[PDB]
Order: structure tokens, then sequence, then C-alpha cells
RNA sequence: AGACAACACUGACUAGGAUAGCUGGUUUUCUGCGAAACCUAUAAUAGUAGGCAAUUUAAGUAACAUCUUAGUAGGUACAGAACUUAAUCUCAGACAAGAUGUAGAUUUUCAUACCUAGGUAUGAAAUGCAUUUUUUUUUGUAUACAUCGGGGGAUAUUUUAUCGGUGAGUAUGUAGACUCGGAAUGACAAAGAUGAAUCUUGAAUAAUCAGACAUAGAAUGAUAAGGUUGUAUGUCAAAAGGGAAACAGCCCAGAACAAGAGUUAAGGUUCCAAAAUUAUUAUUAAGUGAAAUAAAGAAAGUUUUUAUAUAAGUCGACAAGAAGAUGGGCUUGGAAGCAGCCAUAAUUUAAAGAUCUCGUAACAGAGCACUUGUUAAAUCUUAAAAGCAU
RNA sequence: AACAAAGCACUUUGCAAAAAGACGAUAAGUCUAAGUAUUGAGUGUGAUUUCUGCCCGAUGCCGGCUGGUUAACGAAUUUUCUAAAUUGAAAAAAAAUUUGGUUUCAGAGGAACCCCCGGUUAAUGGCGGCCGGUCCUAAGGUAGCGAAAUGCCUUGGCCGUUAAAUGCGGUCUUGCAUGAAUGAUGUAACGAUACAACAGCUGUCUCUAUGAUUGACUCAGUGAAAUUGGAAUAACUGUGCAGAUACAGUUUACCUCUAGUUAGACGAGAAGACCCUAUGCAGCUUUACUGUUACUAAUUAUUGAAUACGAUU
RNA sequence: AAAUUAGAUGUAAAAAAAAAAUCUUAUGAGGGCGGAUCCGCUUCUAAUAUUUUUUUGUAGUUAUUAUUAUAAUAAUAAUCAUGUUUAUUACUUAAAAAGCUUAAUGGCUUAAUCUUGCCUUACUGUUUGAUUAACAACAAAUCUUACAGUCGCGUAAGCGGGGCAUAGGAUCACAAGAUACAAAAAGGAAAGAUCUUGGAUUUUUGGAAAAGCUACGCUAGGGAUAACAGGCUAAUUUGCGCAAGAGUGUACAAAAUGAGUGCGCGGUUUGGCACCUCGGCUUGACUAAUCCUCAUGGAUGCAGAAACUAUGUAGGGUACGACUGUUCGUCGAUUAAAAAGUUACAUGAGCUGGGUUAAAUACGUCGUGAGACAGUAUGGUU
């Protein structure tokens, strides 16, 4: 009820102040006096050995989170007549 | 308010509670601080009423009337005791207000006194007050060491010595 | 009269057609495993369903349990008085400089009217005591400029060791809805190791849903109940056996069947009754006690310890003394140490309270505190505390 | 002391085809009654003396408007689908109208009950507070009675009765919570009703004794019953599903019968008695729920005409 | 006393440089050694932080003073300021409180408050992962993710599927829209299906349209919940003791007396719990906290007598009558005295049945009524 803990590294806060994980990692409870000297945060790190808060001068630690698959090249072959020999669409234009 | 009639609401009912039982070496309230002599409860922790403390005060005044003295009180009746009827059955809510009371730990001071009187005249006044109070009481002088539980810190005895596992 | 209508009548008898979430009963052996008396829902609360979950035996296991190491969540015991609550205690005011009036010593400096660069004076200052100083008609520094009403008394008026209120305090206490500090325990997950498969899933498929007591800690009651109701742990329930005289719940220990002066647990060892009349040091004299602690309290019971007195005669007894101003002043019919009130610096003595206990209407009188002497103890006085007893 | 009762009172019944009332799966019909308002039925009260007060607001019943409401009926309204036709659209097309069938909506007028007005207390029922004054009600308990069969306080006060009166009688009353045909009140007579007192009388008692018969007891003959887990079935204290012949400890006791007695065997018998539980029953009550009737009202049909008036407008 | 307005912390704002060490980090050197990127060891470099660290510098400008010959040097003071001083900017200013839809708790002040601009995402469909597998089941729920569609705000990054968080019930039936699914011979339709939406003290709120009496009562059960007794307990008691001693006692605490109290015993009264579903007569037994009889201490208040108090002591006795159903209580008259208690408040397979007391009946009160009453009255298989 309210923000006793605040969302830190790789976490999102819900409408009811519920803190979730935004990535696959390991939960961490810590404090960050650089960001706020009176708050305590919850984080999620990709490596169980990482220590939060990260130094402000170090590169962000982020994971790709994607899988490689062959691209799908579309074919322009949509017929105009259906299997029943009927037009799949009829176009009409008005005249003034 | 007063030490027998606090500025509290009689409607808000209080749980029975328990007197403090210092098990970590606390000497809180076991020494004479204001007066020269004191009355110490030396047997067990209890809950004294406001009518018992009022009678004890009257007994010290009846014995010291016509003399110069300053009586201090180190306890305050801030505990509401709610008594349901003895003729009632169990349940049906908590009882109604009966009287005020105070919780006293063991070896704590109740009354202190300072005046231009003789020691023996004060011993008798505290003896009578102790006779009418619940439990067993003792005469204490200013300067006596504090008490940790039921053990007095006499002859250079400290709290760390009582905490030391090795005592033989 | 709910009276009678052929054993029956607040609605007969007989034949045909019921239910009962309630009570009782449910019949051979062996073997393996083995609960629950809790949650949720219910026209429920004696019932029932779904879970937790007992069982069967296959498929899995990076299963489950425990410990170690590192890590994390959370505020109990405790402790404390910070914030909050009750009550209580203390303080509410200081210095420096300046200013003010004074008593001095009459040396020095300075300003002055002079005399002739000195001096008679004449003023101030210096030196020593006071006084003024928390908002003043006294500035500064350091501090929370640091305090108001009412009611008595004093003289519109002032003053308080009186009440309430404000400010200050690293003052005292108080705690289910105070926690600045803060355990152990328990909880979560990771790795490793260990272990009695204890775990999960598939398929199949139950019972149970007033629990009881012990221990700790609470609410409730009356700090009563073999009371009621949560939490933690165990036992009983469904567990025999040994101990607790007898014993569901306590202390041990989990019965497949025998043998053994076998090895042990709790518990015991003079006899009943298996095993010590086994060793050491003390206490008790009361059968206290010895397997269910009655209290406060009293007291030349006894022991120990710690102080203390003693041939400078302790302790006890005995002998004598225990004055004088003075019948203190007042009060009172009377108050002479001794109804009551006020005072209770002295004086002289080996010592002697303007008086501790009796006594007189008031005096008188007998004791005490106190003083000397005699008798007399060579581990032998007095007191307190503690232990065990009465 | 309840019921009935003579007496008293109220309501109802005109008899012309059925008097009312009762009975009739429901009628014809029967009793009423071969009766007729001084008859029959229903209701309450309960001879007689002395009396029976106030309130018609509520409830019930009765009567009453050229009234309101008013189901059925019904002037005036309205809709779904489909068939055909017409119009329309005539582009991939609906849509609208009329008619047939089919299926809905709809209410000016129009009964009783009800609304409204009045009557009725020997109808069901009601019959006051505050401090002479005052507020309120339909009306405020009148007459009489009154510690009563009514009274919690209470053994009310006083008088009589008793050596001693929570009783009985008389009397006063501010009567928790008397009261006038759910009748009020007082006598005569009557009562196996209830209460109280006096005299007499007595084994009721002080306080029992003796005597008689039948049983009880013994012998002979005949020969049950409830009951019964099995029993070698003592006392005390303790223990324990909490009151022990049976467990612990200690004590005590030779074996076995007869007649007495009933302290215990939580003695026996009766699911006897009470309380609670069941989404178990029964009867009864009512302004419980849901229903059926008696009865009332309107109307198609059996069922055809005339006249006038009144009200809608 | 209470109306409005204005106030209520402090600091900083020319500018640094250099050496070592302690870690911690690095998608730095594609470092090196093993098993460019992963893991374990690791040297160097760089960055943040830390040291009270070894320090160096602390000017310039304006002016003042001193020295030197308007300038130089030193010292002192001031110094955010090229900017409409109402300056501005950054940091700091305990806790509580205010505000944030409504109580309370937590939270927000760096926004979740306030102000303003433009807006309606308080969107449509489907869907992820959780609430240590929501409520110790299921269901209704809560939080959250992604994709597609198309709207808003914003320079942009991005935010938006109502509100700072935690308090509003289904199905069925009914009603309004959409979908084009099926259409009982066939073409239509009716009645159905799917999606969206609406109306509920369905408040016994997982959701029945629902008043009583029985003492004339009945059946199945419970003692899983009562009344008597027993058991546990001891608040209370018309049961007692001890301690202390205000006070009374002409004097004088303790002859007698004993405020409000404290520490206990006991199991008589009224109660709690829920282990467990009357009185009289006759005849006893037992206790001792004693009314009489026996021995005895104390008693300005024991002359004697009588009585008071207290210590021993339970052998025997404690009667008769009136009233009341009574135990109890009141009263009369005697007596040495006319005391208590336990025992299933001893004793109904020993007796009694007056009280309580089922069916009958009346009165008062209560109830619309049937009926009821800790009421009253007469009667009622022991
Ligand atoms: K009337
Ligand atoms: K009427
Ligand atoms: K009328
Ligand atoms: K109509
Ligand atoms: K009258
Ligand atoms: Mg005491
Ligand atoms: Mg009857
Ligand atoms: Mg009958
Ligand atoms: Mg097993
Ligand atoms: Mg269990
Ligand atoms: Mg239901
Ligand atoms: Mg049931
Ligand atoms: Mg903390
Ligand atoms: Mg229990
Ligand atoms: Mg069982
Ligand atoms: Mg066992
Ligand atoms: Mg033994
Ligand atoms: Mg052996
Ligand atoms: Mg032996
Ligand atoms: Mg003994
Ligand atoms: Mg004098
Ligand atoms: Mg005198
Ligand atoms: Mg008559
Ligand atoms: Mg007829
Ligand atoms: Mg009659
Ligand atoms: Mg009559
Ligand atoms: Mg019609
Ligand atoms: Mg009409
Ligand atoms: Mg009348
Ligand atoms: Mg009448
Ligand atoms: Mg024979
Ligand atoms: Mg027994
Ligand atoms: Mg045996
Ligand atoms: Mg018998
Ligand atoms: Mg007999
Ligand atoms: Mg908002
Ligand atoms: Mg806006
Ligand atoms: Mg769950
Ligand atoms: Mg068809
Ligand atoms: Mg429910
Ligand atoms: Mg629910
Ligand atoms: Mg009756
Ligand atoms: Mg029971
Ligand atoms: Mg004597
Ligand atoms: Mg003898
Ligand atoms: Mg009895
Ligand atoms: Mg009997
Ligand atoms: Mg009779």
């Amino acid at each position: 009820r309210g923000t006793l803990w605040h969302p830190g590294e790789n976490t999102i806060m819900g409408r009811d102040h519920t803190i979730h994980a935004a990535v696959a990692g390991y939960v961490k409870y810590y404090r960050d006096p650089q960001l706020h000297p009176d708050r305590q945060y919850i984080g999620v790190v990709f490596n169980r050995n990482d220590k939060l808060p990260y130094p402000k001068d170090a590169p962000r630690k982020r994971k790709l989170g994607l899988v490689a698959v062959p691209r799908k090249v579309e074919e322009v072959e949509k017929p105009t007549m259906s299997a029943s020999g009927l037009p799949l669409f009829v176009t009409r234009h008005e005249t003034i | 308010g007063s030490w027998l009639e606090p500025n509290l609401n009689r409607k808000k009912k209080m749980m029975k509670g328990r007197p403090r039982v210092p098990t970590g070496g606390s000497t809180k309230g076991t020494t004479v601080v204001w007066g020269d002599y004191g009355l110490r409860m030396r047997d067990h922790h209890r809950r004294i009423s406001a009518q018992q403390l009022k009678l004890a005060e009257d007994t010290i005044k009846q014995r010291l009337r016509g003399q110069k003295y300053r009586l201090y009180k180190r306890v305050a009746c801030n505990v509401g005791v709610y008594v349901s009827g003895n003729e009632m059955r169990m349940g049906k809510g908590k009882g109604s207000f009966d009287h005020w009371a105070t919780r006293v730990a063991v070896n704590q001071i109740i009354f202190e006194i300072r005046g231009q009187l003789h020691e023996q005249v004060i011993r008798d006044a505290f003896r009578l007050a102790g006779h009418k109070l619940p439990g067993l009481y003792e005469f204490v002088k200013k300067g006596d060491p504090p008490v940790v539980g039921i053990t007095k810190l006499e002859d250079g005895l400290t709290v760390e010595d009582l905490k030391n596992p090795r005592k033989k």
C-alpha cells in the first residue's frame, strides 16, 4: 500500500503500486543514494552476481531478447477470380 | 490529570497486559532519584490499583502529620481495569470500567520522601504503607545501587557480570 | 371433559401404498501402507461438496528433507524516551564593558585658573567594596528575547518557594493500535554434501470437518476454573512396554517371535521389590522431611559468614550518685522536668534532657538517659545478613 | 367454583310455492312443522331483591347519492409474419400501400366489494395525564365493591378471635393489575365444594400396652415371576469418563445357611420426566404464504316486445 | 477569543594543479594463463567513491594602509553579476499537518498535490506472466505483458486499455443493439445461438415468494448444550483466622473495642464452567469454628455475685407450644441451656405428600387470537 519499495533496475510499478519484473533475471533489494537519498528500490539483474546500484558511469547491461528466423518474402499472386469462377471484387465509380 | 486519575477516556477499553519483566539487564526505575529514601517492591511484579495507592499515601500522611516533608510518587495509574460482573456468564463482550491501576516491575520504587525528619520516623511511615499495600516492600536509601531483576549490584557487581555465561 | 365412538381417539380399526442428513447392527485369517477432527462454500453448524490429503503403482526427478557457505524479505522479545500517550521532577536565567553614588590613600597621569619648565592648590581618573545588566531610561556577546491568566496577601496598586498555561532539559517513569536501536527463532531462494524415496506427475480412488492434555506466551474471565478462544512444539487420539504408588495427554522409548545373571534410557538401589545400609563435606532434632513446597509474620532454636566490644575489666548484677540559676515564660482554679503553647546559645561537674517512663488536685516521691566504684571473663561482648528448623 | 338450568336480553324468520336455520360427491328432498312473530333458529347472561353508567372514534354488521371506482362487455385505436396485386425501385435491393390469412396492442362508457355519508353497545371492544388550574381523547372507570379466588411491594394499617395469628372475620384504602348481562351488589334456602372458630368426643398425640383372627415361621403336597455379560461379589483413604466389591496402598475376615432389615450395588421396571436438536410430525390460532368454498355482483345463452323518463353531451 | 493583509533557515556562484594508496566497476587494452564474447585466475589503463591523505596555488578587480621611485611590493577589507534588484540560479530549510471522491492505515512533495494549454485511451479484438498456484477449493476477482486496429498530448524520449492505493452479487427471465450461425417438407418467419449493454437491501448479500400456540401433544435422537446431585473454581457469602493499629476507652493502643486494608484458611450461601443428565417423621454416623454443664489466664475498666474476653475440652444434653407448606423467620411460656454444621443441602426399592406439582377450572395481567405468566386459587393413581 504505497511505495515502501520503489521500482529500480528492470522493474515496473503497477496501478496498485505492485512491483513486477520486466525482464528475466534475479531479484535485488538495494538503495541508491545518488538517485534518491531516502528511497529503497527493487531491481532485476541478468547475472546473479551483479550488484545494484550500478555505477552511473558504467554502460547499461541489457540482453537482446530475440530469436533469429528466416524472413518471409511475400508473393504477389492473389487471384482475381475465386474458385467458383466469380470475381473476388467488383469496382464501381460514380459520375457527375 | 493526576497520578490516580489520568486524562484518559474510560470508554476505550484496555487489554489486561502484563507488568514489565526485564530480561536483558534493565534497571529502569529501581533507584531513588528525587527524595532521600524510597519504598521498594521487592517480591514480585504486580498491578496496583488507585485505591490501594491512595490508602498508602494517606497512611504516610497520617503518620507524618505536623512535620515538614516532600512526598514523591514514581507510579502513575494509567491502566484502565474493566471488570465484567461476577454474576454474569462468559462472553458477551468485555466488561465495563471499574477503576484505574498501574503496573509495577519487581524491585521498583513506589514512593520517595525528602524532609527534615528522622530516619526512624520515615521507616515507620513506610512500614505502615507497606503493610497496607499488596506484596512485600523494603526501605531504600539514596545512593544504593540499582537492581537487575532480583539481584542487587553490590560490591562492584555490574550488568556485564550477570550477562557473562561463566559465573562460577 | 378435546368427553365418547368395542386394546387405540387434539380424530378409531383394518387392507393397500413410504421416508428417516437420526440411532443401532454389518459375520474368516495373513500381509503391506496409513490419516483427520483444518480451510472454503452451503436453508449451514449432528449433514454435504471442493481442497489439504490416506492408499494403489507406473513415469519422472535440477524430486523432497537436513546441514554448510553466501544472500534476501520482515521490526517480535529486549532495550530505549527520539516521534506519540499518561504522570511526575527541575529550570525559566549568566557574563564582559559602560554607567551611577560612595567611603578612601593624596602618589602618578590628564584638563584647567595661576605663579615662576617646577610647584601651591583646584577637578577628573587610576585603586578596593557596592549599585545598574535579559529586554529597561544599557549596549554588546552567548542563548529558546527565556512565560501568561486566575486567586490570596501587601500597598488604582504590588507581591508570592499557591493553581492552571507556555518555553527549556542528552531529567524520572509509562506502552496492543510509540519503535530512533534491535536479537534468537522461523520464512524464501542458490550451490555443494549427506540421507531411510521421504517429492512431483499420470491413472485409479478414500476417510475426516465438537478433538483432548502438557509446555511456553497472549486475549477473555476475577492475573479463578479439568473454563472459553488463537499461536508454537509434542503426545494421546490410532501406541503397547519401563518410570510417575494407582494414571489416554507428563519423563523415557516406538511391541514380528524366543534365549541371555547380556548393553542401556528415564527412573531408582534398608525391607515390601531387581540394585549401595557405596564413598566425601556440611546442615536439621522438627519424623521437619523422605515423589502434589500453604502465605504475610513472630521469636535469647541452631549453624555459618561479615562487622564489632574486651584485663584501658567487655557482658550481667550489685552499691552510690544523678547538682545549681529554676517553681524557665505563658496558660490555668492549680501547670513546680513530665495537660497544652513558645524557647531550649548557657552554667558547673566524675557526670546530670528547661526532660524518656510511672506518680500528685498541685508539690513531694520512685526509675531512665548519664557517672564512679565492686564482683569478674584470657577463643566466652553486641548487631546484621544468610541456610535449615519452631 | 366447571357444564346445564328456570329467568333475562339481543339478532334473525311474512311462510306466494324454499320462513329462517341444518343436512344433501348435489340435487330432488328431509327435519323444522301438518308449526306461523306470544313461531322457529342463533348468541350471550344465568332464579329473585337493589341496579346495569360514559363512548359509534377503531372493528363488525345494517342502511343510503341520478356519486367516484368499476372486471366482463365495449365507442375509439394498433402491430408481427406471410401470399398476391399496385406503386416504387428498375444497380448487387429493398421499402411503402391495399386485400386474404396469421398474430399483437388498445380503452370513452360500464357492477358489487371498496371510497363516501349515517345508524347500532345486553355488537366485538374502549373507558387519561401534569401541577383548584391546565393539555389531550370517540369517551375518559359512573354507581357499587375493594389486601378480594384479583395484591409484586406485603405478614398493608386498625379492631376482634389465640397464652402466642403470614389464618379467619369486621373495617379504612393511593385498586402494581376491581367494575357493571366475559354482568355489579346484598340476603333467605340449598352444598360429600373451599376456609375459619366453638362445644362435645375420642389412642390423632403425650406414650404406648395387652388381647383376637388371617398371613409371616416349620412339616407334607403342588409349584410362578420380573431379573441375569461373566463372577472366587469386605473396610478405609487415594486414584480415575471427575461418587469403586473389582485399580493403588494398608487393614480386616474359618467354611456354609436361616429369619429379619433395606444403606449401597449411580437397585429393577417404564424410552417414564425435563431441556435441546431434526430444513421430522400432529391439532389449533391469525390482519403468515398460497388456495378452495359458502355468499355477493355483472353478463353471453335459454330470451321475445312496448312506452316513458333520466343522464351523457 | 474568533474577519483581512504582509512576514517567519542558511549557504554558494573567477579558477584549480599535482603524487601515492585502498577497494569497487569497465560492451577498456577484443590483455595474459586454463577450462575477443561464457567461467575461474588474473597484470596494466580509465572512471566513481573513499584518506585528516604529501602537497602546490588561492589570483585579478575596486579601495585602504605602509614602504619605495602615477607606478611597483606587501598587508587588510569587499567582490555571483554587461544584468529592465521585485535580480537570477543551484543547494539547504526536523516532525506533524494541509491536499490527493468518502473511515482508517500506508504512500506521494524529485509527484500521485496545485495551475494552465490542447484533449477523451473512462479505446476495439485477442493475448503473456503472476498474486511463492488470489480468497489454505472452484467461481465471481486483482495486478501485469505482447500483437493488430486508430486517436490524443509532447521538441523529443515516450505516456495513455479512467481516478494515490485498499470498501458495488451470478444465473435465469426481460429489454435495447450487433453477428449471418442453424431454420423440423421447401421459400420465409417464429422460437433459439454468439458478442455488447441495461434495470436487484436477489442484504439469510454462492442468490426460497413464508406468522404463531400446544400444560392434550407424538416420533427419531442428543446428553454433542440446560434444571437436582456429584466434579473443578472460590468472585461472593448470613463461614472464619492472622498481621498491622486510625480511633473509642474521663487517663491509658492492645480489659473491651478495631476505620479503610494486607496475608491466608475453609467449602456453609448466591454464582462461573459444562467433566457428567422442599419440609416433616423414623433412624443414625461424623466434625468442632461451644448455647449449657467441667478446669482455667486477662480484666485504671476482676470487691463479692452475675456477666465480658480468651485458653482447654465434643461425655451428655439443647425441650414444649401458637403462626407459616415451609428449612428460615416471628412470637408465647419454661429451662442449667433451649448453639451450629457435614453426610446425594444424610435417609421416599423406610414413611409422609402440605409446597413445587401434567390433564380440569376461575381471577388478574399479557396477547388480534389460539394461548401464556418467576402470578394467584380449588382439585389431582407415590
Ligand atoms: K364507540
Ligand atoms: K362504527
Ligand atoms: K359512524
Ligand atoms: K376504464
Ligand atoms: K371508583
Ligand atoms: Mg503488604
Ligand atoms: Mg383443554
Ligand atoms: Mg379421550
Ligand atoms: Mg507403518
Ligand atoms: Mg491434528
Ligand atoms: Mg440458500
Ligand atoms: Mg444432520
Ligand atoms: Mg527500526
Ligand atoms: Mg479445555
Ligand atoms: Mg475417534
Ligand atoms: Mg503407553
Ligand atoms: Mg517408590
Ligand atoms: Mg547384570
Ligand atoms: Mg533385594
Ligand atoms: Mg512426614
Ligand atoms: Mg512547664
Ligand atoms: Mg503532671
Ligand atoms: Mg338475574
Ligand atoms: Mg328454508
Ligand atoms: Mg356463565
Ligand atoms: Mg355470574
Ligand atoms: Mg375484452
Ligand atoms: Mg361511471
Ligand atoms: Mg353496558
Ligand atoms: Mg360486559
Ligand atoms: Mg413346601
Ligand atoms: Mg473414591
Ligand atoms: Mg483383580
Ligand atoms: Mg438396599
Ligand atoms: Mg421391608
Ligand atoms: Mg487527482
Ligand atoms: Mg489538464
Ligand atoms: Mg490457493
Ligand atoms: Mg422450413
Ligand atoms: Mg451465503
Ligand atoms: Mg466469498
Ligand atoms: Mg393448565
Ligand atoms: Mg458434557
Ligand atoms: Mg485472674
Ligand atoms: Mg468419661
Ligand atoms: Mg437431601
Ligand atoms: Mg433411597
Ligand atoms: Mg376432594
